[PDB]
RNA sequence: CCCGCAGAAGAAGCACCGGCUAACUCCGUGCCAGCAGCCGCGGUAAUACGGAGGGUGCAAGCGUUAAUCGGAAUUACUGGGCGUAAAGCGCACGCAGGCGGUUUGUUAAGUCAGAUGUGAAAUCCCCGGGCUCAACCUGGGAACUGCAUCUGAUACUGGCAAG
């Protein structure tokens, strides 16, 4: 029951099933009797570096107040996916639900 | 005559026969009762080329409306299933 | 000056970019807080916040990628 | 950085013992992008020098109005002297259509999509300020809540 | 012949917007006293009073934010010469639903806003921003 | 129902490159290009506003080697389509078969993707393709058929393709002459300079 | 303009007809020309333009510029009357169609060969 | 019920038959005024009863000569 | 429709280039000859006439004329004005007609909400499907802004009664 900030980016051949796999991260914290506090998509970016080649990745915020294990699952599951690269989570001591 | 016939709705060389509950004594493509479904003999593969509607056409029929005999022949080939 | 004594920030965020374009030099490399004038409570997470931009490539390690 | 663009390049005339003397007047308008124009009429015996006393007059007596994102915040007529002038905000997949009098006053002030129609009297010195008035009294919900109460 | 009494005291309004008075009075009737109060409930008029038996008059008093007036665009829409009717659907937004439109509706009077979540449109009366 | 005149004098015309050539060669030593072809070309414009919309239409015309009534029926369907019109006119014009071919770059110019195209040497998911203004829809595999495999021009084309850009909307398969249309591109993606605005407001009017 | 003026009567704006009776407004029609007139301008230009005074088939009478440099119509000659209004010359709304029916095209005419009625040279 | 409308007798010399006003009250199509349009409806009834300065209720009925095409079933304020 | 033969072999014109409006120079002519949609060009140095070169715009089409809408808010319901630009009858009474102070009660015509029937199909729009694509053909939906009926609301107007 803490508060947590996940960033993830989808390969961009992928891009079309992204929003599968936003719906499937919370219905399993809603299971998991966790919330969403802010969830927004930021499209397909230039990123400043080429990471495994490529350009464009496709950037995923959210915003989530959760038990730990669950989110533990998830970065599993981050780990275990390809069409996930480059994922980050992060502690914030409040929720938080702002622009940008 | 009440009657069941075709109307051919499609293009030169490429024709598409809209089955229709007419009056027999008008035109082929003009004045009808109501649309009831579609022939295509020149229809893709995937079998959509071809639909009735079956239980209007059966109250048409208990009407006392006859039919042609190409209409005839499909409702022979749509049968039931095949 | 420093920028964020101004404004009341709590903490800077790092998906705050246009900010970071400013304190940062085109090399990629940080500038240090006796050019902005920025006090060392907001330099300190600021930095980090720069190094977790960086993560998500949001700003280049250098002009040679 | 404030977005100079001309409008109308005019040639006027004074009548003396010698005969006529021909004066340029230049037209231009000025602002940065967001919120901030300001026109500027200028006269001399030359162009360069017409357009350059006009745009140091347009760095100057700038006017300030409350757009939203990239629009206007609601229809507005604006009407001076014989022009009359007619906006909408537009949606964001539209671009800003307008006269050419109109649409230098506009582009620099920052909307990207306006529907803007011009009703009578078209001459540039008129149409802009015409434009003017109506981008002066653009009201925001929240300053309109200053003046009610919600 | 006065023929008005709304459109005369919404010119009354106007004018002393206009000469940034204090107060306006006029001659009371229903319409009046219910439009007063949806001034009051939007905020245009922070005072209105009903006094007098034999010869009810009313009177309004005005708001100022920075000395300028707060109303600054009102006009009657629907007129003896003509009028206007609309349906719940085809209501107006005045000033893209920044400013208002007073309707006297059939379960009675209220604003566009109030009206079209109500579901139900009427006998328009003006614009009010 | 194609220009099939001198296509340097199109590009010394825009002032910029339209890419009519393989790039074998520099195009400043092939054509002498700062200035307007002609007699008076070296002078100074000084060009009208439609005229500066008049010049972006013409260069995104003979980039992509279409004519008028096409293009406007191009407009007609991108402002018929939703979303941002602008960047949906380069969306109809990018799905052009002749288009694919040289963003695959099965030939060294458009003219020779043109060419091929009617030439009855694409095959499309099984299905040869004779029309150069074929739409193409994502997910579609493109392909070079037997005959004129392994020919010289399709050699060198891809021999000097391969130092292009590389696009990302396209999966390349240049030893099996096999490609994937996979999604439509962006705007983001292509070249960064046209003003798609500029040919809105020209045929607003 | 009071809404109850307008329902009284309504409003009704001229109709601002045509500038040529060519009739029917058919765009060419075919004439018995009257007379060959050379006719002098109106005040800024000066000229001695040629025009034909020409009989309509459909029963009209009506004046029509002869275009080009040089023609060949003399008496009786049957003509296209096209339209087109020329502004040196009032009383003429009309020009013929040169290379058509018994007026032949401007002779060694190159550029703007359409409109002269010419067949296009060896080249 | 069945269909009927009610309108104002205009006429009264009429043998065991009657003129009614009948006003509409309609929006115009262009300029929007709601304005007053009258139309005579050529009334049958039995022996004459009813005259000038009366409100009737009508029916449209089977014809009984050309125009004749309504019957009236009620009549209401019967006074000048 | 699919395959095979031969070789670039059998296939590019039209209008325009003074401003409006993208594209300019030379020669001939010299208020002539002529152009011209409006402004206007041409009377011996014409980017406007004619020819050439070059360029521009379209393209198996291209121009002119013809016709209708728009731009035209230039008949202005949306959406115009009447001191001097066109416009207040010379001035009054005055029937019809348009509108009308203020409350109560009634009615429900106008008005407004809901329901039903209907608004042929085709056409337009949108999501699909097939002709190598497109035009074209075509499924479904949406619409058809209408009319009529019936049930309700009575704030306002209209009607009535009482002040």
């Amino acid at each position: 029951m803490r508060h947590y900030e996940i960033v993830f980016m989808v390969h961009p051949d992928q891009s079309e099933q992204v929003p599968g796999m936003i719906e499937r991260y919370t219905a399993a914290i809603t299971g998991a009797e966790g919330k969403i506090h802010r969830l927004e998509d930021w499209g397909r970016r230039q990123l400043a570096y080429p990471i495994n080649k490529l350009h464009k990745a496709h950037y995923v915020l959210m915003n989530v107040e959760a038990p730990q294990e669950v989110i533990d699952e998830l970065e599993t599951t981050f780990r275990f996916n390809d069409a996930v690269i480059r994922s980050m989570v992060m502690r914030t001591k409040h929720a938080v639900t702002e622009a940008s | 005559m009440v009657t069941i016939r075709l109307a051919r709705h499609g293009a030169k060389k490429r024709p598409f026969y809209q089955v229709v509950v007419a009056d027999s004594r008008n035109a082929r493509n003009g004045r009808f009762i109501e649309r009831v479904g579609f022939f295509n003999p020149i229809a893709s593969e995937k079998e959509e080329g071809t639909r009735l509607d079956l239980d209007r056409i059966a109250h048409w029929v208990g009407q006392g409306a006859t039919i042609s005999d190409r209409v005839a022949a499909l409702i022979k080939e749509v049968n039931k299933a095949a | 000056f420093c920028r964020f004594t101004a404004e009341g920030v709590q903490e800077i965020d790092y998906k705050d970019i246009a900010t970071l374009k400013n304190y940062i030099t085109e090399s990629g490399k940080i500038v240090p807080s006796r050019i902005t004038g920025t006090r060392a409570k907001y330099q300190r997470q600021l930095a980090r916040a720069i190094k977790r931009a960086r993560y998500l490539s949001l700003l280049p390690y250098t002009d040679r990628h | 950085e404030l977005q100079e663009k001309l409008i109308a390049v005019n040639r006027v005339s004074k009548t003396v013992k010698g005969g006529r003397i021909f004066s340029f007047t230049a037209l231009t308008v000025v602002g940065d992008g967001n919120g901030r124009v300001g026109f500027g009429y200028g006269k001399a015996r030359e162009v360069p020098a017409a357009i350059q006393k006009a745009m140091e007059k347009a760095r100057r007596n700038m006017i300030n109005v409350a757009l939203n994102n990239g629009t206007l915040q609601h229809p507005v007529k604006g009407v001076h002297t014989g022009s009359r002038v007619f906006m909408q905000p537009a949606s964001e997949g539209t671009g800003i259509i307008a006269g050419g009098a109109m649409r230098a006053v506009l582009e620099v002030a920052g909307v990207h999509n306006v529907l803007a129609k011009a009703y009578g009297s078209t001459n540039p010195i008129n149409v802009v300020r015409a434009t003017i008035d109506g981008l002066e009294n653009m009201n925001s919900p929240e300053m309109v809540a200053a003046k009610r109460g919600k | 012949s006065m023929q008005d009494p709304i459109a005369d005291m919404l010119t009354r309004i106007r004018n002393g917007q206009a000469a940034n008075k204090a107060a306006v009075t006029m001659p009371s009737s229903k319409l009046k006293v219910a439009i007063a109060n949806v001034l009051k409930e939007e905020g245009f008029i922070e005072d209105f009073k009903v006094e007098g038996d034999t010869k009810p008059e009313l009177e309004l008093t005005l708001k100022y934010f920075q000395g300028k007036a707060v109303v600054e665009s009102i006009q009657r829409v629907s007129r003896p010469g003509l009028r206007i009717y609309k349906r719940k659907d085809e209501l107006p937004k005045v000033m893209a639903g920044l400013g208002i439109a007073v309707v006297s509706t059939s379960k009675g009077v209220m604003t566009d806003r109030a009206a079209r979540q109500a579901g139900l449109g009427g006998e328009i009366i003006c614009y009010v921003a | 129902a194609r220009y099939l005149g001198p296509k340097l004098k199109l590009s010394r015309r825009e002032g910029t490159d339209l890419f009519l050539k393989s790039g074998v060669r520099a195009i400043d030593t092939k054509c002498k290009i700062e200035q307007a072809p002609g007699q008076h070309g070296a002078r100074k414009p000084r060009l009208s506003d439609y005229g500066v919309q008049l010049r972006e239409k013409q260069k995104v015309r003979r980039i992509y080697g279409v004519l008028e009534r096409q293009f406007r029926n191009y407009y007609k369907e991108a402002a018929r389509l939703k979303g941002n019109t602008g960047e949906n006119l380069l969306a109809l014009l990018e799905g052009r078969l002749d288009n694919v071919v040289y963003r695959m770059g099965f030939g060294a110019t458009r003219a020779e993707a043109r060419q091929l195209v009617s030439h009855k040497a694409i095959m499309v998911n099984g299905r040869v393709v004779n029309i150069a203004s074929y739409q193409v829809s994502p997910n579609d595999v493109v392909s070079i058929r037997e005959k004129a495999k392994k020919q010289s021009r399709v050699k060198a084309a891809l021999e000097l393709a391969e130092q292009r850009e590389k696009p990302t909307w396209l999966e390349v398969d240049a030893g099996k002459m096999e490609g994937t249309f996979k999604r439509k591109p962006e705007r983001s993606d292509l070249s960064a300079d046209i003003n798609e605005h500029l040919i809105v407001e020209l045929y607003s009017k | 303009a009071t809404v109850n003026q307008l329902v009284r009567k309504p409003r009704a704006r001229k109709v601002a007809k045509s500038n040529v009776p060519a009739l029917e407004a058919c765009p060419q029609k075919r004439g018995v020309c009257t007379r060959v007139y050379t006719t002098t301008p109106k005040k800024p230009n000066s000229a001695l333009r040629k025009v034909c005074r020409v009989r309509l088939t459909n029963g009209f009478e009506v004046t029509s510029y002869i275009g080009g440099e040089g023609h060949n119509l003399q008496e009786h000659s049957v003509i296209l009357i096209r339209g087109g209004r020329v502004k040196d010359l009032p009383g003429v709304r009309y020009h013929t169609v040169r290379g058509a029916l018994d007026c032949s095209g401007v002779k060694d005419r190159k550029q703007a060969r359409s409109k002269y009625g010419v067949k296009r040279p060896k080249a | 019920k069945i269909r009927t409308l009610q309108g104002r007798v205009v006429s009264d010399k009429m043998e065991k038959s009657i003129v009614v006003a009948i006003e509409r009250f309609v929006k115009h199509p262009i300029y929007g005024k709601f304005i007053k349009r009258t139309t005579k409806l050529h009334v049958h009834d039995e022996n004459n009863e009813c005259g000038i300065g009366d409100v009737v209720e009508i029916r449209e009925c089977r014809p009984l000569s050309k125009t004749k095409s309504w019957t009236l079933v009620r009549v209401v304020e019967k006074a000048v």
